[PDB]
C-alpha cells in the first residue's frame, strides 16, 4: 500500500502545481498586449480560412516562396506563412494552402503513406530462440552480428572496431535460415523491415532501381534497423518474364542494390539479413567482404542435434507412455529438422481424425513413414556409394 | 397549408450554393477532415455542427 503511496505523493504535488503554473501564465501573456494568447488561436483559424487546398510542394525557392502544384492545373508562387518552417518542407511534402490568396498556412498532417506500410510489419513472431533445436555456438556467432551492438555499443568503441554489418545465412533447405532470422526479430525489437526477394522484379520494366532505393529509404528513417531480404536467390534463377526489360532488367535492379546496401549513402544503422539457398548463384560484388562482413553456414543436424529439435516440437503435444521418443530418431537418418516439424503435425492430423487427443507411438511411425516417402533425396550423393 | 407555405418558399431554397460528393480518407484532430472530391483536389475542411 505504501509503495503506491510514496507515488501518490510524488507525482499529484509536482504535476498538480505545474497544471496551476500553466493557467496563471496563459493570462500574463495577456497583459502587454491585451489578450496575445487566446488571440493568436482566433488569428490562425482566420489566416488560413476554409478550404484548405492540398497541393504538393513541387520546388521551393529560397526568399519565403515556394511553386507548389495544387493538383488541379495552375501553379502559384505563393508566400511562406506562420505555422510550417522551411526545413520541415522538403520537395515531395504536402501544403496546406489559403483559399482566398495561396500561401503555405501549414502542414500539421500525418503525411503517412500505405507504401511504407508494406514494408513495415505488425509483429510478435511466436519464433524465439530455444526453438532452434541444437547448433548452439552458430546462435552466437548471429547474435554477435545482429543483435548484440544495439544493447553495448560500449564493446565495439572500447575495442575499436567497427560493429559488422550483414549477415549471409546459407546452407541447405530446412535447416532452419528462416527460423533463425525471426527468432532474433523477436529479440531486438529494432524496426524490422521484411522484404521478399522475390517482389524486387515487377511486370514494368525500369521501376526495379526505384523500388529497390524506396526500400531503404524508409529503412533508413527508422534506425536502427533491420532489412532481411528472404531467398534473394529467386531473382537470378527465376525469370519470371512479367518484366518487358528482360535479363537486361534484372540485372540494373542487382546495380542500384549494390549501391543502396552500403555506398556513398552514410545512412543509419542498417544490419541486413540476407537468406538464400546457394551462395554461388549470389553475384560475387553483392557478397563481397566489407558489406557482408560474416557468413555463417548451417548444414544438417547430427544425432544428438535431432534430439533437441524432437524435444521442442512434441512438447506442445498431448502424449502417451507408450511413445518412445528416442526410436523415431535412430530409424530416421539423413533427414531435415523441416521433416522432424512435419512429423510432430502428420501424427497429430492422423489423431484428430481418429477423434482423439491422445497422440501415440503408433501415429508417430505411421507419420514418421510417409513424410520419409514424400522426401525423395539428393541426386548429389549419387556419385558417391 | 404544407402544400402551399412549401411551394412558395421553395423558390429562395432552389438559389443553391450547389453541393459536392467527397470522401473520407481519414479526420485530424483540428476536428477537420481530409475529403477529396471526385474530379478535384482534396480539402481540409471543417465539419458543420449537423455532423
Ligand atoms: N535446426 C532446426 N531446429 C529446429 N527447428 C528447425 C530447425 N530446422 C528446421 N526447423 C523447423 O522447420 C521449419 C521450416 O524451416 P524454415 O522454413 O525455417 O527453413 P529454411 O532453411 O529457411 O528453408 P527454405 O529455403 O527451403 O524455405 C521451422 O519453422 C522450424 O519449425
Ligand atoms: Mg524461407
Amino acid at each position: 500500500t505504501r509503495c503506491k503511496l510514496k507515488l501518490l505523493r510524488m507525482e499529484r504535488i509536482k504535476d498538480h502545481l505545474l497544471l496551476e503554473e500553466e493557467f496563471v501564465s496563459n493570462s500574463e501573456i495577456l497583459k502587454p498586449f491585451e489578450k496575445k494568447q487566446e488571440e493568436e488561436k482566433k488569428q490562425l483559424e482566420e489566416i488560413r480560412g476554409n478550404p484548405l487546398s492540398i497541393g504538393t510542394l513541387e520546388e521551393i525557392i529560397d526568399d519565403d516562396h515556394a511553386i507548389v502544384t495544387s493538383p488541379t492545373m495552375p501553379d502559384y508562387y505563393v508566400s511562406i506563412l506562420s505555422f510550417v518552417d522551411k526545413e520541415l518542407l522538403e520537395p515531395g511534402c504536402s501544403v496546406l494552402l489559403h483559399h482566398k490568396t495561396m500561401s503555405i498556412v501549414g502542414v500539421l498532417q500525418d503525411d503517412a503513406d500505405p507504401m511504407v506500410s508494406v514494408m513495415k510489419m505488425d509483429k510478435s513472431p511466436t519464433e524465439s530462440y530455444s526453438d532452434i533445436g541444437g547448433l548452439e555456438s552458430q546462435i552466437q556467432e548471429i547474435k554477435e552480428s545482429v543483435e548484440l551492438p544495439l544493447t553495448h555499443p560500449e564493446l565495439y568503441e572500447e575495442m575499436g572496431i567497427k560493429p559488422p554489418k550483414g549477415v549471409i545465412l546459407y546452407g541447405a533447405p530446412g535447416t532452419g535460415k528462416t527460423l533463425l532470422a525471426k527468432a532474433v526479430a523477436n529479440q531486438t525489437s529494432a524496426t524490422f523491415l521484411r522484404i521478399v526477394g522475390s517482389e524486387l522484379i515487377q511486370k514494368y520494366l525500369g521501376d526495379g532501381p526505384r523500388l529497390c532505393r524506396q526500400i531503404f529509404k524508409v529503412a533508413g528513417e527508422n534506425a536502427p534497423s533491420i532489412v532481411f531480404i528472404d531467398e534473394i536467390d529467386a531473382i537470378g534463377t527465376k525469370r519470371y518474364d512479367s518484366n518487358s526489360g528482360g535479363e537486361r532488367e534484372i540485372q540494373r535492379t542487382m546495380l542500384e542494390l549494390l549501391n543502396q546496401l552500403d555506398g556513398f549513402d552514410d545512412r543509419g544503422d542498417v544490419k541486413v539479413i540476407m537468406a538464400t539457398n546457394k551462395i554461388e548463384t549470389l553475384d560475387p560484388a553483392l557478397i563481397r567482404p566489407g558489406r557482408i562482413d560474416r557468413k555463417i553456414l548451417f548444414e544438417n543436424p547430427d544425432l544428438s542435434t535431432k534430439k533437441k529439435i524432437l524435444g521442442i516440437h512434441t512438447s506442445k503435444m498431448n502424449l502417451s507412455e507408450d511413445v518412445n521418443l528416442e526410436t523415431l530418431v535412430t530409424t530416421k537418418d539423413d533427414l531435415s529438422g523441416a521433416d522432424i516439424q512435419a512429423m510432430c503435425t502428420e501424427a497429430g492430423l492422423l489423431a484428430l481424425r481418429e477423434r482423439r487427443m491422445q497422440v501415440t507411438a503408433e501415429d508417430f511411425k505411421q507419420a514418421k513413414e510417409r513424410v520419409m516417402k514424400n522426401k525423395v533425396e539428393e541426386n548429389l550423393e549419387g556419385l558417391y556409394l | 397549408n404544407d402544400k402551399v407555405r412549401f411551394i412558395k418558399d421553395e423558390l429562395r431554397l432552389l438559389q443553391e450554393p450547389g453541393s459536392y460528393v467527397g470522401e473520407v480518407i481519414k479526420i485530424v484532430s483540428d476536428k477537420k477532415v481530409l475529403v477529396k472530391v471526385q474530379p478535384e483536389g482534396k480539402y481540409i475542411v471543417d465539419v458543420a455542427k449537423d455532423i
